[PDB]
RNA sequence: GGGAA
RNA sequence: UUGUCAGGUGGGGAGUU
């Protein structure tokens, strides 16, 4: 069928059929039937129609400029000097730097070479925010690569405290440890081991927590399309168990003891309700030492506390959740907890 | 990890030293944090007490990086092999030497600075040292070995070489 | 020559565009250029350095009867110089701002006359000057290739009196 | 033998071995820092014209060529020390030893010659430096206080976070480090609150400035 | 050879 | 603080092939 006929179809059973819109939203955007009525099924039908318009439309480049190095005036007289049309991201990121046109290269720049600006999506800045971690500070990332969250994190607490970040592989490890030799960052450590061992095998009391767990891409479509149709229910199913794992692990090994306090934030790639809310139900339910917080981002939907069939905790709503078509930026969920004992 | 002997101390104390000479001494004591030198695989890691108390739980093999490499040792126990140190080794420089926006990108992919493309100089510096390579907006850039003396260099043919590239910040992504 | 064999070393189309970048060095006309009009810009050399050289986010404008290829940040207009047409789009685009800075690079064909090539370029030259007193905002610059004739003294007395400084 | 005494002369002594050091042959050049450099055990007085003379002697014109080397560090972060106690310590100039009297008037000399040193600082080591002047800058009389923040003024390096939240204050540390911030954002806050009114003006034209 | 740049 | 248990690291040291 021809595509402006698909389109046509979709937007007047969105009017008005609900077979007949997903088949044509499979039909244009290629999406998978499981996906499209999960995300059907999350979303409004308006809501689902914005939030799949705006997953083909490619998002900003956006760079972080490392305050270790140089300041954010500085990088943005820098810019301008290259050529390069750069504007601030937004006002809840005083660092975030959304670049529109580039003469030269972005990432081989003088100053990307120096580690002035590490390129990293807007989202993944949004975790380091809600972590807020502190000088002289244990922290613990669970997914260290590719090092971003790490690198945002050192610098704010002005490479000061023990950064301890792991990566499960050994490829995204090395880049890792190149971006934070870059960058120059000082005082992290880098490991290669599994976030449930972490815990218990490696070591724990980290004062802070931070888990960025590995998503289905649900709010990554643009930068990876595959995931639309290799989504499976059983890989979901796989990964949200994967999630509640690394989660547990992470509060055991957060100690509430700790004096800056035992906060541990949960960043996830994806904005399914499965991945994101019941992880931090089950969590929860299994640790009531664990108290969820606000998060303090001033932009993000609030958690849903009761989806379909599904009811969530009154303290769900304190999580953050952005997507394309709302924040215009990637699609994450951010949770923030705090362990009592 | 493993601690350094002191063969290979030596070793590598005099490799840094034709960089930031006698310079070392702030690094290898500081009372308030005793950050000291540490070695993994070949590797030599420059890491603070907590790094390696740290460290220490995690297991050599599965410890790939730690802190700050100053390079690995060779079989000729020699390094440079890594620029990571190249903040520290700015800092700390004996030598700068400054080179203009048309001699940076040569240096950028790692070819030596030409003689016209040399911007200011250190004005007393020997044939065959160690010296760092700066940009006009004081920016650390990499290791050179400079084998012409600013008494020459005063009076020099433009294409004419100066400083030969050992290590530039573009190898942190190239 | 040297000077072509450095444009094709560093990217620069022709031989004009090194003319334009050291008139810019010498007289930083188009450091300040805010707003840059660009007669005969073809193929691009005066448009790339006059990009280069301005401020980024500038009103750069080429407009050129030949296709240009298109550069970031500019305004390539495959028009005549002084179309009615082409200069509606020019105070199109200039809207509250007024034309700071423009370059004039009128070149007409050899093969004929040699006094005929120069008058040729003489008088686009002038009516090319017509359409920057049009465009132009006081304290404005214009920088225009001509080529030496009898008729050249008569468009510097033109020039004298359009025009502050020569 | 005045120097091995270490009687109330050791001002004079100081003075002509500064003055006639230039004199000297090479390799003795090497082996006068060590006595000045060796009285560390009006204690931060005498510390003052070491330093100072160590640095006349490094400042003979030549050095470059005669690379003597000697490492002046030493008596760097002796200067670099000794800041404190000078503020800490009492001075009145009275009314109507290197090369004049008025200790303060030797600091700003050897911050003097210290700027005057081509590229020697300004390397990101001169605003550790200032810190701590600024610190010592809560006392003494305001047209010393403000001859020091002149020498900044005038200063040929263009680091503006010096009266403010700045890089890694290492070489012997005692102070706010906060490494690795690169923020254009204190004691001038206080400075303007002071027994003499011109303080006020003089800390609002740094501000300006 | 002159005049003008 | 001081002791107890469990875990990690461990060609550092000791012992087996």
């Amino acid at each position: 069928q021809d595509l402006s006929q698909i389109q046509l179809r979709i937007q007047e059973i969105v009017r008005v059929y609900v077979d007949q819109l997903l088949n044509d939203i499979c039909a244009y955007y290629g999406y998978s039937r499981f996906l499209a009525e999960k995300l059907f099924e999350l979303f409004s039908v308006s809501e689902a129609v914005e939030f799949f318009e705006a997953n083909e439309m490619p998002r900003p480049v956006t760079i972080r400029t490392n305050t270790l190095k140089t300041q954010r005036r500085e990088l943005a007289q820098a810019l301008i000097n290259r050529g390069v049309n750069l504007e601030p991201i937004g006002k809840w990121s005083k660092v975030g730097l959304q670049v529109f046109e580039s003469q030269v290269p972005i990432g081989a720049t003088p100053e990307y070479l120096a580690g002035h600006y590490i390129l990293q999506a807007a989202s993944s800045f949004l975790p380091v925010m809600a972590l807020a971690p502190q000088p002289n500070e244990r922290i613990l990332d669970m997914s260290s690569a590719p090092g971003g969250k790490v690198t945002y994190v050192a610098a704010l607490q002005k490479n000061t405290g023990i950064i301890f970040a792991n990566d499960s592989n050994k490829a995204r490890t090395k880049a890792l440890s190149a971006n934070i030799h870059r960058l120059g960052v000082r005082n992290a450590i880098v490991c290669n081991y599994d976030g449930r061992k972490f815990p218990n095998e490696v070591i724990g009391g980290f004062d802070r927590v931070l888990l960025d767990a590995p998503c289905s891409g649900t709010g990554v479509i643009y930068k990876d399309q595959s995931v639309k149709t290799n989504k499976s229910e059983r890989d979901f199913d796989t990964l949200s168990h994967l999630q509640r794992q690394l989660l547990l692990s992470a509060i055991d090994s957060v100690n509430a003891d700790s004096k800056t306090g035992g906060f541990i934030v949960y960043s996830t790639c994806s904005i399914t309700v499965d991945e994101d809310e019941a992880v931090i139900q089950y969590a929860l339910k299994k640790r009531p030492n664990v108290k969820l917080v606000s998060t303090g981002l001033e932009f993000g939907r609030e958690g849903f506390t009761r989806f379909r069939e599904k009811r969530f905790h009154p303290s769900l709503k304190l999580t953050r959740r952005y997507y394309p078509h709302v924040h215009n930026i990637d699609g994450f969920f951010v949770a923030k907890l705090k362990k009592i004992s | 990890m493993r601690p350094l002997t002191h063969e290979e101390t030596k070793t590598f104390f005099e490799k840094l030293a034709q960089y930031i000479g006698k310079n070392i001494t702030h690094l290898i004591d500081r009372p308030d944090d005793p950050h000291c030198f540490r070695l993994q695989k070949d590797r030599v890691y420059y890491v603070s007490e907590r790094a390696m108390k740290m460290a220490t739980s995690v297991a050599r093999q599965n410890l790939m990086s730690l802190g700050i490499c100053f390079g690995k040792f060779t079989k000729t126990n020699k390094f440079r092999l890594h620029i990571t140190a190249l903040d520290y080794i700015a800092q700390y420089a004996r030598y700068k030497i400054w080179v203009k926006s048309n001699g940076e990108m040569p240096f950028l992919y790692g070819n030596h600075v030409l003689k016209a493309h040399v911007g200011r100089i250190t004005d007393d510096t020997p044939q065959h040292q160690g010296v760092v390579i700066y940009s006009m907006n004081d920016t650390p850039l990499g290791f050179g070995v400079t084998a012409r003396s600013t008494l020459e260099l005063r009076r020099l043919e433009p294409t004419a070489i100066v400083a030969f590239h050992q290590a530039d910040v573009g190898e942190y992504l190239r | 020559d040297k000077w072509y064999k450095l444009a094709k070393e560093q990217g620069y189309r022709s031989r004009a565009a090194f003319k334009l970048v050291q008139l810019n060095q010498k007289y930083s006309f188009l450091e300040k250029a805010k707003v840059i009009i660009d007669l005969c810009a073809a193929p691009g050399g005066w448009l790339q350095v006059a990009s280069k050289t301005c401020k980024p986010g500038s009103l750069i404008v080429g407009v050129d009867l030949a296709p240009i290829k298109p550069i970031p940040n500019c305004h390539t207009f495959v028009e005549d110089i002084t179309s009615d047409k082409c200069r509606s789009q020019l105070r199109g685009y200039l809207k509250t701002w007024k034309a700071d800075v423009v370059l004039h690079d009128g070149a007409p064909n050899v093969g004929s006359a040699w006094l005929q090539d120069a008058y040729g370029q003489a008088q686009l030259v002038l009516m090319s000057m017509k359409l920057a007193c049009e465009f132009l905002v006081a304290g404005g610059t214009f920088v225009t290739k001509v080529f030496r004739s009898r008729d050249y003294n008569n468009l510097l007395w033109v020039f004298k009196q359009l025009f502050n400084k020569v | 033998k005045t120097l091995q005494l270490k009687g109330k002369l050791i001002g004079n002594a100081l003075e002509g071995v500064a003055r006639l050091s230039h004199l000297l042959n090479i390799e003795f050049l090497g082996d006068l820092l060590q006595v000045l450099r060796e009285l560390v055990m009006q204690a931060t007085r005498e510390a003052l014209l070491t330093v100072s003379t160590a640095f006349e002697i490094a400042s003979a014109q030549g050095v470059g060529k005669l690379n003597l080397d000697l490492d002046l560090g030493l008596f760097v972060q002796r200067l670099y020390k000794i800041i404190f106690p000078f503020s800490l310590n009492p001075d009145a100039d009275l009314n109507k030893v290197v090369n004049a009297t008025t200790e303060m008037e030797m600091l700003l000399k050897c911050f003097q010659v210290f700027f005057f040193k081509s590229k020697n600082i300004s390397s990101s080591r001169l605003s550790s430096f200032s810190k701590r002047l600024a610190i010592a800058s809560m006392q003494l009389p305001e047209h010393s206080a403000s001859a020091d923040l002149a020498l900044l003024k005038k200063l040929l390096s263009r680091y503006s976070k010096l009266s403010r939240l700045l890089t890694s204050e290492e070489q012997i540390g005692d102070g706010i480090y906060n490494p690795f911030i690169e923020d254009p954002d204190y004691e001038p806050f206080l400075l303007k609150n002071h027994y003499s009114p011109a303080v006020s003006q003089s800390a609002k034209e740094l501000l300006k400035s």
